[PDB]
RNA sequence: GCUAAACCUAGCCCCAAACCCACUCCACCUUACUACCAGCAACCUUAGCCAAACCAUUUACAUAAAGUAUAGGCGAUA
RNA sequence: ACCCCUAUACCUUCUGCAUAAUGAAUUAACUAGAAAUAACUUUGCAAGGAGAGCCAAAGCUAAGACCCCCGAAACCAGACGA
RNA sequence: CCGAGCCUGGUGAUAGCUGGUUGUCCAAGAUAGAAUCUUAGUUCAACUUUAAAUUUGCCCACAGAACCAAAUCCCCUU
RNA sequence: UUAAUUUAUUAAUGCAAACAGUAACCUGCAUUAAAAAUUUCGGUUGGGGCGACCUCGGAGCAGAACCCAACCUCCGAGCAGUACAUGCUAAGACUUCACCAGUCAAAGCGAACCUCAAUUGAUCCA
């Protein structure tokens, strides 16, 4: 009676339950999601990932 | 005092929230100065007769300068309250 | 549409036809982001209604 | 790995934790309150909707603050609401001209101002600002109790503040003998305000201060344990004497 | 979703039919949709190519494949080319011949 | 032209297209002919009639102003009286 | 036949959950690891690389509304 | 097994390389195509589709399938050095 | 290794430049021009690949294509 | 640096703001300096430099549908003149090998009873 969402089963990280997303769009997520409460040393290297990401992909690439 | 009208516009955000600013936020463009601004008076109650500038128990507008640095340090005049006005009024009537 | 709707049975005549009323036949799908004002009446089943 | 509260809680968490819970409830909830300011280095938006040009739609307005730079100078003596503006100008107001930084300073003075309740003459800092708002207020003493103790801007003001609220608490004599109705009539000036004594001397205080002072309230000596078990014993033994 | 009332005289205004009982004895079989409606549609594979699909079949989809060369033929003046799918009961049919295929379907008593 | 925002992670629209163009459901770009505001003095009459016309893009461009904007553009937009509403939808095409 | 080869288990990664650490004695801000003698004190926009195919304004740092309204050498882009 | 006849290493870069153009002693292990709009495909349902919002003049939901690595001189912020 | 030190960080800086891009087999497959701080690049066109829909496509024969050579265009039959 | 954009720093001034009186020191806004600070240093080219050129049109090369280069050979243009229906619109075409720009134009409605080879320049902004 749909009660609950097969989408509320799945066991994982807070930032991607229920969501598919990308490379970068997931570091996004996590930075927003979880961000907030992340180790320094970690908080960093992600936002540079990012920073890299939107790099590689809004620009490098073909087509 | 310097009024100073923020160029680029804060991107308005919610009920609750902080809005974040960016380092174009940080540019502003001054509007006005409270500095070059025509000089206001202020209304004082003369405890004493004063020269030609107030008559004793009367309620005035001074020049501010003259109000702060002289009057009011002297116990020469009071402020407009409403408080101490009734008092004034009183007095008068009783003269 | 309107008469279609009429004759498969969603969308009863003998009450009002309200925009709810339609919406829960599901004649007429609105969105009021995107900034939908409602259902408009159109001339296109002129004759034969 | 993973935190368990967010970084900008942990202050307040510290707050539950140890010393800062033992400081009295009335005070943690001004640290607590942390207000909007009184609008000085901007005009505000003062309507929620305005209608703008350009197309004609309302929407919403609202008025973000400039943040305001408060030197130490200011801390020693009352400036207004109004500090040291920091910020970047466009050189002659054209946006494709060059951006360059720019730091506005208020006009500094320096004025003596007499407070009824402190029976004695304060020189202060004073900006042009303060002396319009002492004057709004009318007594200097008004402006510092009136005065929000994030509008008054100062560390000194709301010592002053604090002071005269535990002047008005005690009911101390301020003019001494010979002028006990005069020190009547000051405090009916200033039935309003005039908080408790307790919480008058927590008033304008700093976190560290605070705790600082909790400390003192409750350092003591250790009490003798041999004391305690003496009376421990004396106890027992009325006991023995009661059955 | 609930089933059409009995009207008085069919076909309704909107040019609706229901299915006629009972069902018509053949080799195939033909189900309505959700609501009720006879289920051939227009579909456009890429911008040009423009084709009909016939996509409830049931039983023997041959027989229907057969039939519906027959029907069409007179019209193009060929065999129209058609690609039953057998597992998913459906027909692919070159060219747009959804009404006319609506029709005959109608006619037939599905 | 950001094929991943960096808050949403969307693709964005380049905005000098939907200022400058109109999209038909049927994915034809209007535009206003450029030079069409100027120096008309020296222009002659039919010069300034054919700039004064609206014109389709290219298949190209269609395809740029295509990838160079989001599905909302291209969504079914039912208008109470655009003078356009009726070119949206395309009539009697044949190859 | 020498050189060599081979070999799982140290441990580690990513989650989840839960808010951590910190005086045997002695020493340790003087040249730290030093037993023992008369004067200071903290707060003050980030930038630039880079993108704009140069470069000067300018360039981000739950879901849906929405990449919408707006901004912008009205462009990059935001 | 040689002896006879045939036979201008490789990669890259080139209009064109046996070139006397680059690279590479050899073995071992490590070492470089990753992103959606729009298309196509096959399912599902279908004047509707979709587990709200979005799209819909045959559509819509679904999956599948395209978009590298190494390398400056540089610029700036904060430390450390006579 | 001072025309402006060294270290860390921003920094996987940036390179229209160079070098490199790793299983098998088959198939189709070559350089008209444009603009362009542009000719070491690019974006349109042209050629090229695939998947579609289609009706004509190439070879062409008489007629025909100003005045101030070779040929070509057009072009029914085939 | 006598290229451009800036002066936030120092410079004095000047005007405010503060002041006092009588019949200076600090903040805000202007000024020109000094000092600096961002910054860039177009292309074609029988190497580059120097010189010349860089947009548009007509003639030859290019003899007969178009098209066709060179720092090949030769002329020129960057306007005039007449109108003031150089009014509205509109089938159907051409097109400088893309796009943008250009061109021609039947009918109709309004009215009467264009010349010229080139004679020009997008967008945003004003
Ligand atoms: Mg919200
Ligand atoms: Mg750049
Ligand atoms: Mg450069
Ligand atoms: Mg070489
Ligand atoms: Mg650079
Ligand atoms: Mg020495
Ligand atoms: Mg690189
Ligand atoms: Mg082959
Ligand atoms: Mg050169
Ligand atoms: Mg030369
Ligand atoms: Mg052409
Ligand atoms: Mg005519």
């Amino acid at each position: 009676n749909f009660e609950k969402h097969p989408k509320e089963l799945i066991r994982g990280p807070i930032w991607l339950r229920g969501w598919k997303g990308n490379e970068l769009q997931r570091c996004i997520r996590k930075r927003k999601m979880v961000g907030s409460r992340m180790f320094a040393d970690d908080l960093h290297n992600l936002n540079k990932r990012i920073r890299y990401l939107y790099k590689h992909f809004n620009r490098h690439g073909k087509f | 005092t310097v009024i100073v009208e923020r160029w680029w516009k804060v991107p308005l955000a919610g009920e609750g929230r902080k809005p974040r600013l960016h380092r174009r936020h940080r540019v502003y463009k001054l509007v006005e100065d409270t500095k070059h601004r025509p000089k206001e008076n202020l209304e004082l109650i003369l405890t004493q007769s004063v020269e030609n500038v107030g008559v004793r128990g009367d309620l005035v507008s001074v020049k501010k300068s003259l109000g702060r640095n002289r009057l009011l340090p002297q116990g020469l005049a009071v402020y407009a309250s409403p408080e101490n006005k009734k008092l004034f009024e009183e007095e008068k009537l009783l003269r | 549409r309107l008469q279609y709707l009429i004759d498969l049975g969603r969308v009863d005549p003998s009450q009002p036809i309200d925009l709810t009323q339609l919406v829960n036949g599901r004649g007429v799908t609105i969105q009021p982001l995107k900034r939908d004002y409602g259902v408009q009446l159109v001339e296109e089943g002129a004759d034969t209604f | 790995p993973l935190h368990k509260y967010p970084v900008w809680l942990w202050k307040r968490l510290q707050l539950r934790e140890g010393i800062c819970s033992r400081l009295p409830g009335h005070y943690l909830r001004s640290l607590e309150e942390e207000r909007t300011p009184t609008p000085v280095h901007y005009r505000p938006h003062g309507a929620k909707f305005k209608i703008n040009p350009k197309n004609g739609q309302r929407e919403r307005v609202e008025d973000v603050p400039i943040p305001i730079y408060f030197p130490p100078e200011s801390q020693r003596g009352l400036w207004g609401g109004e500090g040291w503006i920091l910020g970047q100008i466009y050189a002659n107001n054209d946006k494709l001209s060059k951006r360059l930084k720019k730091v506005w300073k208020p006009q500094l003075f320096e004025r003596e101002f007499y407070s009824e309740i402190l029976d004695k003459k304060f020189t202060v800092t004073v900006t042009m600002r303060t002396l319009d708002l002492i004057d709004e207020a009318y007594g200097l003493d008004f402006y510092i109790l009136k005065a929000s103790g994030e509008d008054l801007c100062s560390k000194f003001g709301m010592d002053l503040k604090r002071g005269m609220l535990l002047r008005l608490a005690r009911q101390d004599p301020q003019l001494h003998p010979e002028d006990p109705e005069r020190r009547a009539a000051i405090y009916d000036k200033y039935k309003e305000f005039a908080i408790p004594e307790e919480e008058a001397e927590w008033v304008g205080l700093t976190l560290e201060e605070a705790i600082e002072k909790q400390r003192l309230l409750e350092e003591k000596d250790p009490v003798p344990l041999f004391k305690i078990y003496v009376a421990e014993l004396i106890q027992q033994l009325q006991q023995q004497a009661l059955s | 979703i609930p089933d059409p009332p009995k009207h008085e005289h069919y076909p309704t205004p909107s040019g609706w039919q229901p299915p006629r009982d009972p069902p018509p004895n053949l080799p195939y079989f033909v189900r309505r949709s959700r609501m009720h409606n006879i289920p051939v549609y227009k579909d456009i594979t890429h911008g040009n190519r423009q084709m009909t699909v016939i996509r409830k079949v049931e039983g023997d989809i041959w027989a229907l494949q057969k039939d519906v060369e027959d029907f069409l033929s007179p019209l193009l003046g060929k065999t129209p080319v058609t690609q039953v799918n057998e597992v998913t009961g459906t027909l692919r049919i070159k060219g747009y011949f959804d009404q006319e295929l609506k029709a005959w379907l109608l006619e037939k008593g599905f | 032209l950001t094929y991943f925002s960096a808050r949403k992670g969307k693709r964005k629209t380049v905005k000098a297209v939907i200022d400058r163009f109109l999209r038909l459901h049927c994915g034809l770009w209007v535009r206003r002919k450029a030079g069409y505001k100027k120096k008309l003095w020296k222009k002659t009459p039919a010069r300034k009639k054919r700039l004064r016309e609206f014109v389709f893009c290219n298949k190209t461009q269609s395809k740029l102003l295509d990838k160079m904007t989001t599905s909302f553009w291209k969504r079914r937009n039912w208008y109470v009286d655009d003078p356009y509403q009726k070119y949206h939808d395309r009539t009697n095409l044949k190859v």
